[PDB]
């Protein structure tokens, strides 16, 4: 439902 | 937000959105408060009767968001938390009583003309305004019905109800540390937080110096936009001297 | 904090969004 945030921030 | 509209861009834009990373979604709503202080409902954060008990490492706040689902490249800012606070008598057993905590945010956010934080009430700013009738707004990505979702953040003006009313409202045992608002089932007009909407903020806007102040925030209510019932929003001026001890300690 | 609750887009223009003044009718 989200759009994948960047991977950074996990 | 039930019976809302959509936000015009950078109508609220101290709205944080609480979000869990695995699975990735919405928590709930929050506010930013400075650029290292992010204020939310401490049932968002602690809720034992649920099996909740966000660490740190779980959560993620968005700042800066209008558009629900999307990553709002170049516009929203993403923070860590550094450290929770939740309010020492929260009453969880009960009735969520003092339903309040704060984040401290692992680096400061850059402010932006979609990031910027809302003032909190003085004494004489909230005795002035915290009167049945008078309206504040509410904001979130909650649900858009009791029984579905917004693209967008989502906008209701709602009165501050007397106390009696709120009280007789409900068998739940109101607090000082609530207040309730909403329409009337004679009013006509509608609308109600919903789930989803929980820790945002319901705010006013001075009339004596035209800045908006953090009266409440969204706390709990028995479904959504039910005739005769009310939402009920933590007092934030009645528990600002602990907010203050935090903030002056951490 | 010296600047909260003052909106870049609005009141920092002196722009109003479209509900602001239902607010300002309420406090009577
Ligand atoms: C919530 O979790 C923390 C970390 O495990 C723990 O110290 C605390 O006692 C928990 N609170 C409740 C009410 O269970
Ligand atoms: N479900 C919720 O979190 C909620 C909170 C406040 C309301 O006024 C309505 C609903
Ligand atoms: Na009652
Ligand atoms: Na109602």
């Amino acid at each position: 439902d989200f759009e994948e945030i960047p991977e950074e921030y996990l | 937000i039930v019976e809302g509209s959509d936000a015009e861009i950078g109508m609220s834009p101290w709205q944080v959105m609480l979000f869990r990373k695995s699975p990735q979604e919405l928590l709930c709503g929050a506010s930013l408060i400075s650029d290292r202080w992010v204020l939310t409902a401490a049932h968002c954060l602690l809720y034992p009767p649920w099996d909740k008990n966000f660490t740190e490492n779980d959560l993620l706040v968005r700042i800066g968001k209008h558009s629900r689902t999307r990553y709002e490249r170049n516009i929203e800012k993403i923070s860590m938390l550094e450290k929770i606070y939740i309010h020492p008598r929260y009453n969880w057993r009960e009735n969520l009583d003092r339903d309040i905590a704060l984040m401290k945010l692992k680096k400061p956010v850059a402010f932006s003309d979609y990031i910027h934080p809302v003032c909190l009430p003085d004494r004489e700013t909230a005795a002035s305004l915290l009167q049945a009738g008078y309206k504040g707004r509410v904001t979130g990505w909650g649900n858009l019905k009791e029984t579905g979702q917004p693209s967008v953040l989502q906008v209701v003006n709602l009165p501050i109800v007397e106390r009696p009313v709120c009280k007789d409202s409900t068998r739940i045992r109101i607090t000082d540390n609530m207040f309730c608002a909403g329409y009337k089932p004679d009013e006509g007009k509608r609308g109600d937080a919903c789930e989803g909407d929980s820790g945002g903020p319901f705010v006013m806007k001075s009339p004596f110096n035209n800045r908006w102040y953090q009266m409440g925030i969204v706390s709990w209510g028995e479904g959504c936009d039910r005739d005769g019932k009310y939402g009920f929003y933590t007092h934030v001026f009645r528990l600002k001297k602990w907010i203050q001890k935090v903030i002056d300690q951490f | 904090e010296a600047d909260c609750g003052l909106r870049p887009l609005f009141e920092k223009k002196s722009l109003e969004d479209k509900t602001e003044r239902e607010l300002l009718e309420s406090y009577i």
